[PDB]
């Protein structure tokens, strides 16, 4: 088979390729932070990196962070409006390969 | 040699790469924004965590929108030839596609364009990571019982 | 240690949790489609699923799709404006666990 | 029994789940939009691909914004108790956060809210996938030589 949009002589990659955005919360939502212990996302991120950085591919690490933040956390507030709220991190990947911090 | 797959990024360069941490806690009163207590815990936790991953950690506290842009531009113009990747952590107030300097907002797009494949050649083909602790809107998740 | 936002009696998860958005292109960009062979993303997606669905976790499948689309494709057009353009798929994950299509 | 980890979604339910494919090729002349030639190849490729993954594939062609909303609402109200996941593929014209019906746009958010953890209980805790072939803006990537 053949086409007009594949197998180019001069190989190029998108300028937007190889970027990974590890957002703390879902698009359009607030992000929670404990005035004492820190943000839910960073706490969870660091904790999962210290435990899996030398064992899991990055996306899988970030997936544990998602579960950790989503299950182990719920906001507390004197204002009913901001009380008992939840959060789900948002992994946005445009990487073209797997990422292991070890080798 | 044998079968070479290349399904994972080459992470065995002399250096793992830079880990720029922008920790914005205190904002200018003129913005009406409050201080983000607990953020220093995040910053120190990130420094320690990435330090053990062998990243060259650089922390910056309470930067203005201009300083943020100048920092990112300067760093993007460094020679990353010997580095495997690039990490940038942004801890601050924000909105969708926006990160707050101590005196004003900064479009994330403006920060990340400096590292676009064609503007930062020494990072081309290398993983460029942006960890972002900040609001992306004003919606609240009420969750559901499991 | 103890806090006001962790280890809740009644366990809940975010309503936005367990969603995965496999976008064909990066935020703010056009998406390319070959009037004959189909869109770059779907071609690549199906091709990678047929080959790795019974071998790799979903995110890793989608990462191959990213590389495939980003490297093996470049637009063709009589209009210079839309000619020689590239594309990078956008994986947006809010899943809380790994996803294997097989078991 | 032994150590139970649970790092991956339970995918051994009686059924893998639904794979809804909305294939929009021909749009109403009143929209000024053109037909998306090649999309049927995408739709047939997806059907075959997901068929081999054991998904209950349902294809819909040229749906209006209303029909799209009605389809998604109806499906979301089905009993997914015995299903492991849910897949929805959208092939059409679009913009950021928007998917085009044959006669008008539809906010992706409106389509996906039907399946939110609290609105579709039989899918709660289950992977809900949305594959989207559509524009998200008007920017063009010029790429960089490798």
């Amino acid at each position: 088979a053949s086409g007009v949009d594949d197998d180019m002589a001069c190989h190029k990659i998108p300028v937007e390729a190889d970027f990974l955005y590890a957002y703390s919360t879902a698009p359009g939502y607030y992000s929670w932070r404990n005035s004492k212990d820190g943000s839910w996302f960073i706490q969870s991120l660091c904790a999962m990196l210290k435990q899996y950085a030398d064992k899991l591919e990055f996306m899988h690490i970030l997936t544990r962070v998602n579960r950790k933040v989503a299950t182990e956390f719920e906001s507390f507030s004197f204002d009913a409006t901001f009380h008992a709220k939840k959060q789900i991190p948002c992994i946005v990947s445009m990487l073209t390969k797997e990422l292991y911090f070890y080798h | 040699s044998g079968i070479s797959l290349d399904n994972s990024y080459k992470m065995d360069y002399p250096e793992m790469g830079l880990c720029i941490i922008i920790n914005n806690k205190n904002f200018h009163k003129s913005t009406g924004m409050t201080s983000r207590s607990g953020t220093d815990v995040d910053a120190a936790n990130l420094r320690e965590t990435f330090r053990n991953l062998k990243y060259e950690v650089r922390n910056k506290n309470d930067l203005t929108r201009e300083e943020i842009v100048e920092l990112m531009r300067d760093v993007s113009k460094e020679d990353h030839s010997k580095r495997s990747s690039f990490v940038c952590v942004l801890l601050s107030h924000g909105e969708e596609g926006i990160i707050f300097g101590t005196n004003g907002p900064v479009d994330l797009k403006k920060i990340t364009n400096f590292f676009r494949g064609d503007r930062c050649r020494s990072l081309t083909g290398k993983p460029k990571l942006f960890i972002i602790q900040a609001c992306r809107g004003t919606e609240l998740d009420c969750g559901i019982e499991t």
